[PDB]
RNA sequence: GCUGCGGUUAAAAAGCUCGUAGUUGGAUCUAGG
RNA sequence: AUGUCUUCAUUAAUCAAGAACGAAAGUCAGAGGUUCGAAGGCGAUUAGAUACCGCCCUAGUUCUGACCGUAAACGAUGCCAUCUCGCGAUUCGGAGGGUGCCCUGCCGAGGAGCAUCCGGAAACGAAAGUCUUUCGGUUCCGGGGGUAGUAUGGUUGCAAAG
RNA sequence: UUUUUUUUUU
């Protein structure tokens, strides 16, 4: 996306998706995500996944203070990715149970004031989505074919239900945000302080 | 979705839409010239024919009426007339 | 629903009149036997002759003997 | 106050449904309303299967089974505890309980 | 609103949804204002201080149409092909 | 006063100076000191104090519900309800609730658009349970033709001339006041031709004075 | 049985506007419907619309601009005299600053402001605001 | 079975009234 | 009965979190430690706290305990997190014979892609 | 209660259908330049 | 219902008066009379027990030909037309494929259910929504609770009663 | 198995 050839879907990037099965959606289709479906499992269109990801990345970058971006997930497969994403992007991460009253109860010591909320799944983190609507906080989420888009601002179609694809999708979002920040660049790659940040730094590892 | 082109519907949807509820009604039936092995006389026939259309000369049954489209006798093919 | 046509004036008027009789106030004011049923015959006051003095037990939860008179 | 959306029956697209006589009380209850229970049991209680087998006159005999379809009216079902009252929310659950 | 002999005597002019053109009331807390940063096609780095503002009303967000609403606004503005 | 929210911090630091920017950005208000700072002409009134009783094993537990209406007579009104075990605390909490619920009220003209607005921009109806209140624009000098309860709210909102039509169990003070409040606040949500012009979205206070927030 | 194509069309428009859709399809189109929509467009309450021909009553597709509060028909078409026009507008329209009462007069279908300019009465068709 | 019995009572009363009127 | 109240449980948790080094698996050692590390107004209370601390130590040895944060265990967890293999499992080098279904009809063609490794099953 | 009421549970949809009076009835004929 | 490039061309919707059908019980006549069973009679229970429980049963329950025209005759929601949401199941017919079954996010017509805008006093309702932003057409009905569906008059019926 | 009642006002 971006109306540019320097930000287009690259060959190895698209390669990674079929490696991680990040294009195999569920067998149920939500009528609001009939756009990102190319024709058993409903395989999603890769190009749409790319364009939405860049769109989400630009939105996250608009929050000048990275702390105000809060990433929330309760999926066990996302606990690894969520920690890394916050570490590299300087965001704030919520793991497991999302304490209700996080964004509405000003007395709570857990009280937070996000400017942008990123969700691993609308259904799993329904409480965060609901809490956001009480404070006018836009929400970005990774959405599968059957997921509900209610109160979802930007939905990045992908395979969040997958074990490996979920981690990869978080990895690109951190990359795209960093690429569009000056920390890294497309040619240099996902490197900070001389360390290769590798996709399986995010993948879920069984204890 | 809120923004849907009601003026130019997708052709596949127009095909998989009821004949009356399309933007402009169009029947799903057609006229077909039927060729039967043997007399080799082309005969025009309505797809949803409810009468037993009979060969003019050879007096062989060409279609059998049914609940929907007429069933062609075995050995007889058809081609859609424009 | 009620009729709404441009030429339903008769139905509307007749229905209104028919249903006005199901109104207690209208029926009480137009029944026709008002004068023969009301003891005062439609007046505000009336003169009478006392026949006896009676006591009426007050309704609950009150208790007293109200001093009434038969006229 | 209307307690149930189906009004306690399973009658849709229908005017009249024939009744059945309850198993215990004998009361007439519409077939869609009656609590039905299909029971398949061993012809002999579990504690005597070994005795019957050891007394069997045949080397290998398959013990038959009793099949009974039971119909209960609401009263005789509640009393027998075949079915129980539920909370307002749990009333709408339609899945059979674990067995 | 213009009134009087040409003056504006309104307390404030409310925002309107970028997609449905519906007024966003003072107590509409389900409405959002997303900002997308501007980029240079070649370098790929954000232009400091430049962004695109989209406002979506609570009703549209609640119907779940905010996804395609934002996508269509972005396509119109060229952020997406 | 030590603000606990970003909005409160900005208001205390005088980076947000009018209630109109908060209303424009639809930012929720969670501290009454924000309203105290940004509107210095508010006056409050206790419309009613009604006791409510909850049955228990040892008789009835009685608490008092207080309804309070606050407003500046210049297009800002708010309604608050608080139930507590004592009348004093109920009144204090209701004042706080009304302050937090302060809302803007659009005023318009009935006929000639000369002078300052005096009445409601258009026929606006609000509803609560069964009480529905409809406010109809009126010409100048007419005053407020309404019941004593909606009259107080209209006076506080600053409406000068207005006809009313109230239907339902108006003897329910709380619902009557809430219906009036809803009708008053519908004014800045009714889309009239004079708001058709497409404006440009600006920075939110969080977007603009964020250097202080981060610092 | 259908008896007011204008009522059906205006109801469809209202429902689509509430749902926030961008286009609306109107079935049995008619001259009265076209004139009503033309008045609404001239006053800026709708966008452009197309009259789809199908060798029958036809259809219309209207572009909604998200600016119409309500478009309603008045049935039966009561006769409105120029003297009671004021009462009717005060009763039906939300304010004197906006909203229009559509009448059909001998001159043609127009709004109440034009009818009062030309000193015409007629039968009321509907109103929008 | 509280108003139905009042209906029965009134039906018996009406039967008696018919018989007496005859 | 033998259920420990929240007073004892909270005190034990704070003590374990603040003096993990001094807490062994011996009741007498834990008691002696508590005597000097905390001001407890009752000998029975101190003994209850020491006993629950020992019982918590026994579980800490087996594995991580919720509510308790132990330095060495969090070092171990962060090491397992930081584990990054020598080369990607998604590196084009390993991506050789991806068995893809007919989905490549145009999903991988109209996007402008001619991936060599994809093999249509 | 025409403007302007209500009829699942508060009073109130006839058991259901046919049917005369009454009431109400699809689109369509000179638009443009 | 579906299919239909068949035919007619406004012939339609709702309907005072008027008319057909209308559970069960009930009435008349003739047959049948197993089972069950109002009334009735006994045995229990009880302070009593004209009841619940048990036993024996009459009308009835069944068939044919006539009457009655009422039910919580209920979805306690009149009929016709139209608009507004998602999902996956189900009955019938059709279209397109694979091997009666499977698939087509297939097309209509039903009967529902759970994601439900708006509505509602609420319970709750995809209608009970699109209504103070009221107004598609039309029929019937209500106007605080009783007296009372009573009295009287009229009419229908053998009666009961409507 | 049996298990009926509880003056008026406050």
């Amino acid at each position: 996306s971006g109306g540019a050839a320097h930000s287009a879907l690259t060959e190895e990037d698209v390669m990674k998706l079929l490696a991680t099965q990040a294009h195999l959606g569920s067998t149920n289709l939500n009528f609001q995500m009939q756009q990102y479906v190319y024709k058993g499992p409903n395989i999603i269109n890769v190009k749409k996944t790319w364009e939405k990801l860049l769109l989400a990345a630009r939105a996250i970058a608009a929050v000048e203070n990275p702390a105000d971006v809060v990433v929330v997930s309760a999926r066990p497969y996302a606990q690894r990715a969520l920690l890394k994403f916050a570490a590299h992007t300087g965001a704030t991460a919520i793991f497991g149970r999302f304490s209700p009253g996080c964004l509405t109860n000003q007395i709570q010591k857990t009280f937070k004031e996000p400017r942008l909320l990123v969700i691993s799944d609308p259904r799993i983190d329904h409480q965060a989505v609901t809490e956001a609507s009480y404070v006018g906080v836009p929400v970005i989420s990774f959405v599968n074919t059957e997921s509900p888009l209610k109160l979802i601002d930007i939905g990045v179609p992908c395979n969040n239900k997958g074990e490996r694809s979920i981690g990869l999708m978080w990895w690109m979002l951190a990359r795209e945000i960093l690429i569009l920040r000056g920390k890294i660049s497309r040619q240099t790659g996902f490197v900070l302080e001389g360390k290769e940040i590798m996709p399986d730094l995010y993948f879920y590892r069984d204890p | 979705p809120l923004a849907v082109d009601l003026l130019h519907p997708e052709p596949q949807r127009e095909i998989r839409c009821h004949k009356l509820k399309r933007l402009v009604q169009h029947p799903n039936s057609y006229f077909m010239d039927v060729k039967c092995s043997g007399c080799f006389k082309i005969s025009t026939v309505f797809s949803h024919a409810t009468t037993v259309v009979v060969c003019v000369g050879c007096n062989t049954v060409l279609c059998q009426p049914t609940r929907g489209k007429a069933k062609l006798t075995e050995g007889c093919s058809f081609r859609k007339k424009q | 629903g009620k009729p709404k046509g441009l030429c339903t004036a008769r139905k509307l008027k007749t229905h209104r009149q028919e249903q006005r009789w199901n109104d207690k106030r209208y029926k009480k004011a137009h029944i026709g036997t008002r004068w023969k049923s009301n003891p005062f015959g439609g007046a505000s006051h009336a003169k009478g002759i006392v026949l006896e003095k009676i006591g009426v037990e007050a309704k609950q939860p009150n208790s007293a003997i109200r001093k009434c008179v038969r006229v | 106050t209307f307690k149930r959306r189906n009004h306690g029956r399973n009658k849709k697209n229908r005017g009249h449904v024939a009744f059945i006589r309850c198993t215990n009380c004998g009361r007439c209850c519409p077939k869609d309303k009656a609590i039905k229970k299909f029971v398949v049991r061993n012809i002999v209680e579990a504690a005597a299967v070994r005795d019957i087998g050891d007394a069997s006159a045949y080397t290998q005999y398959a013990l038959p089974k009793l099949y009974h379809k039971l119909h209960y009216c609401i009263a005789c079902a509640i009393h027998s505890k075949v079915v129980r009252n539920r909370s307002r929310e749990a009333r709408r659950d339609r899945n059979p309980p674990p067995r | 609103m213009q009134n009087d002999a040409g003056q504006t005597v309104e307390l404030y002019v409310p925002r309107k949804c970028s997609s449905s053109n519906r007024i966003i009331g003072p107590k509409d807390h389900a409405s959002v204002q997303i900002d997308f940063v501007d980029v240079d096609p070649e370098t790929g780095r954000m232009i400091p201080g430049k962004s695109t503002r989209y406002a979506i009303c609570g009703a549209i967000r609640r119907m779940g149409e905010s996804d395609d609403a934002i996508l269509r606004l972005a396509q119109k503005d060229g952020l997406v092909p | 006063w030590t603000p606990v929210t970003k909005l409160g911090r900005l208001v205390k630091e005088k980076k947000i100076t009018t209630l109109e920017e908060i209303y424009l950005n639809s930012l929720p208000i969670k501290e009454f000191e924000i309203i105290d700072a940004l509107c210095s002409n508010l006056k409050d009134e206790v419309l009613k104090i009604s006791p409510v009783q909850k049955q228990t094993t040892a008789g009835q537990r009685t608490r008092f519900k207080a309804f309070v209406a606050i407003g500046d007579h210049a297009g800002h009104v708010g309604l608050g309800v608080k139930c507590s075990k004592e009348v004093a605390t109920a009144i204090r909490g209701a004042i706080v609730a009304a302050k937090l619920a302060v809302v803007p009220v659009r005023r318009g003209y009935w006929g000639n658009k000369i002078g300052l607005p005096h009445t409601v921009p258009c026929k606006v109806t609000g509803k609560c349970a069964s009480v529905m209140v409809r406010l109809i624009p009126a010409p100048r000098g007419t005053g407020i033709v309404s019941a004593p309860v909606p009259k107080k709210l209209l006076h506080m909102a600053g409406i000068e001339d207005c006809y009313t039509a109230a239907k339902g169990s108006t003897a329910t003070l709380g619902n009557f006041a809430k219906a009036t409040y809803a009708a008053l606040q519908r004014t800045y949500s009714y889309l009239t031709p004079d708001l058709w012009k497409e404006e440009a979205l600006e920075k939110s206070p969080y977007q603009r004075h964020h250097e202080y927030l981060a610092r | 049985v259908r008896m007011n194509v204008l009522a059906d069309a205006l109801n469809a428009i209202n429902n689509a506007e509430k749902r926030g859709k961008r286009q609306v399809l109107i079935r049995p189109a008619s001259k009265v419907i076209v004139r009503f929509l033309t008045v609404m467009m001239k006053h800026g309450y709708i966008g452009e619309f197309e009259i789809v021909d199908d060798h029958r009553a036809g259809k219309i597709v209207v572009n909604l601009t998200g600016r119409l509060n309500k478009a309603s028909v008045i049935s039966p078409r009561l006769n409105i005299r120029l003297n009671d026009l004021e009462k009717y507008t005060n009763t039906l329209l939300p304010s004197r600053q906006f909203g229009y009462l559509i009448l059909t007069t001998s001159a043609g279908i127009m709004d109440h402001e034009e009818a009062r300019r030309k000193h015409l009465g007629g039968k009321i068709l509907g109103f929008f605001f | 079975m509280r108003e139905k019995w009042r209906k029965k009572r009134m039906r018996r009363l009406k039967r008696k009234r018919r018989a007496a009127k005859k | 009965s033998r259920v420990r109240t929240k007073t004892v449980k909270k005190a034990s948790r704070v003590l374990i979190e603040k003096y993990y080094t001094r807490m062994t698996n011996d009741f007498h050692n834990n008691k002696r430690v508590c005597d000097e590390v905390a001001i407890i107004g009752s000998k029975p209370l101190r003994n209850k706290i020491a006993g629950y601390i020992t019982h918590l130590m026994r579980r800490i040895e087996r594995g991580p305990v919720r509510g308790i944060s132990i330095k060495l265990q969090e070092e171990e967890r962060e090491r397992r997190d930081n584990y990054m293999p020598e080369i990607s499992t998604v590196d084009p080098s390993q991506l050789t014979s991806i068995k893809v279904d007919t989905d490549t009809s145009d999903m991988l063609k109209a996007a402008g892609f001619n991936l060599p490794n994809v093999t249509v099953e």
